[PDB]
């Protein structure tokens, strides 16, 4: 399939309170599988999904010293920040950084992704060639050029192009059972009357890996977009995930709305009706 | 598994 | 930048009466990271209650999943209670089993 692995960084500044706080979150896909805590009592980086529990004490164990090495990085760069803007050294501030690869089904990188954002907006980003940087603003252009002055770019690359296609692979056939095989939506229309006159029929999927998913009523094979209430896919909690989609309708009319249902895990796209 | 320091430097 | 939380609040599984499962509030594309998420039995802060790692969107904002293991009845009532700078006054949205 298509894959990818990211990292999110989080920094945020407490100036009183002490050093920043500093979290990170790996995933796989729509897989969390690990994450670090700075302010957790003794600090390490722990597995969050079952086929990285594998991983020896030498993996943790760096892992666990890059993550406190990069607390301390972010705290220098939103001090750095903190006067390219001119800003108070009383405010609260955040840093936030996502990395990582995409790969075919070949396992051949697709794309490498570097980039930051201070306080919410973009700040500077490693492009597509993984060569080169886009800043926001002539704040971000102080950053650049410090960057390529020190050869930064390539030193990124190696690591999009090496360890992270390596390491993503690596978790890809370890987990293949979890990441590898979608797990298809549970699905169910349900029924609720609103008045004599008008019912609600919502069209239910739940259980689904990954989150990608398309739910649509249609009215006599006709898509009914603009009645839709369709609410933001979320999660279940247990690394599965939920949607649904309702709509509206007179009362005795309900036979002829049907709810369409595309996503990986299933053999063909579902039609379902109030059932 | 993360990137490391050196190489990915201070803003 | 300040971004507005969307709050969902649901059941992990479709709710059976005196059936244990998960009572979850969803929190997103919130900025800044700073927040503040209560659940609610009958009105009253439930006491252990977890949350996931602090994680972000493509756009860089923000989400959180609250959850507590509970027991659905008929005449308990659940709710999420937030607090944001976004929010001049705490959202409170209302547990509903059909949604
Ligand atoms: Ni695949
Ligand atoms: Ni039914
Ligand atoms: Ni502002
Ligand atoms: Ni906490």
């Amino acid at each position: 399939g298509s894959h990818s692995m990211r990292y999110f960084y989080t920094s945020v500044s407490r100036p009183g309170r002490g050093e920043p706080r500093f979290i990170s979150v790996g995933y796989v896909d729509d897989t969390q599988f690990v994450r670090f805590d700075s302010d957790a009592a003794s600090p390490r980086e722990e597995p969050r999904a079952p086929w990285i529990e594998q991983e020896g004490p030498e993996y943790w164990d760096r892992n666990t010293q890059i993550y406190k090495a990069q607390a301390q990085t972010d705290r220098e760069s939103l001090r750095n920040l903190r006067g390219y803007y001119n800003q108070s050294e009383a405010g609260s501030h955040t840093l936030q950084s996502m990395y990582g690869c995409d790969v075919g089904p070949d396992g051949r990188l697709l794309r490498g992704h570097d980039q930051y954002a201070y306080d919410g907006k973009d700040y500077i980003a490693l492009n597509e060639d993984l060569r080169s940087w886009t800043a926001a603003d002539t704040a971000a252009q102080i950053t650049q050029r410090k960057w390529e002055a020190a050869r930064e770019a390539e030193q990124r690359r190696a690591y999009l192009e090496g360890e992270c296609v390596e390491w993503l692979r690596r978790y890809l056939e370890n987990g293949k059972d979890k990441l590898e095989r979608a797990d298809p939506p549970k699905t169910h229309v349900t029924h609720h009357p609103i008045s004599d006159h008008e019912a609600t029929l919502r069209c239910w999927a739940l259980g689904f890996y990954p989150a990608e998913i398309t739910l649509t009523w249609q009215r006599d094979g006709e898509d009914q977009t603009q009645d839709t209430e369709l609410v933001e896919t979320r999660p279940a909690g247990d690394r599965t995930f939920q949607k649904w989609a309702a709509v509206v309708v007179p009362s005795g009319e309900e036979q002829r709305y049907t709810c369409h249902v595309q996503h990986e895990g299933l053999p063909k796209p579902l039609t379902l009706r109030w059932e | 598994r993360p990137h490391e320091r050196n190489g990915f430097t201070v803003l | 930048i300040q971004r507005t939380p969307k709050i969902q609040v649901y059941s992990r599984h479709p709710a059976e009466n005196g059936k244990s499962n998960f009572l979850n509030c969803y929190v997103s594309g919130f900025h800044p990271s700073d927040i503040e998420v209560d659940l609610l039995k009958n009105g009253e802060r439930i006491e252990k209650v977890e949350h996931s790692d602090l994680s972000f969107s493509k756009d860089w904002s923000f989400y959180l999943l609250y959850y507590t293991e509970f027991t659905p009845t008929e005449k308990d009532e659940y709710a999420c209670r937030v607090n944001h700078v976004t929010l001049s006054q705490p959202k409170i949205v209302k547990w509903d089993r059909d949604m």
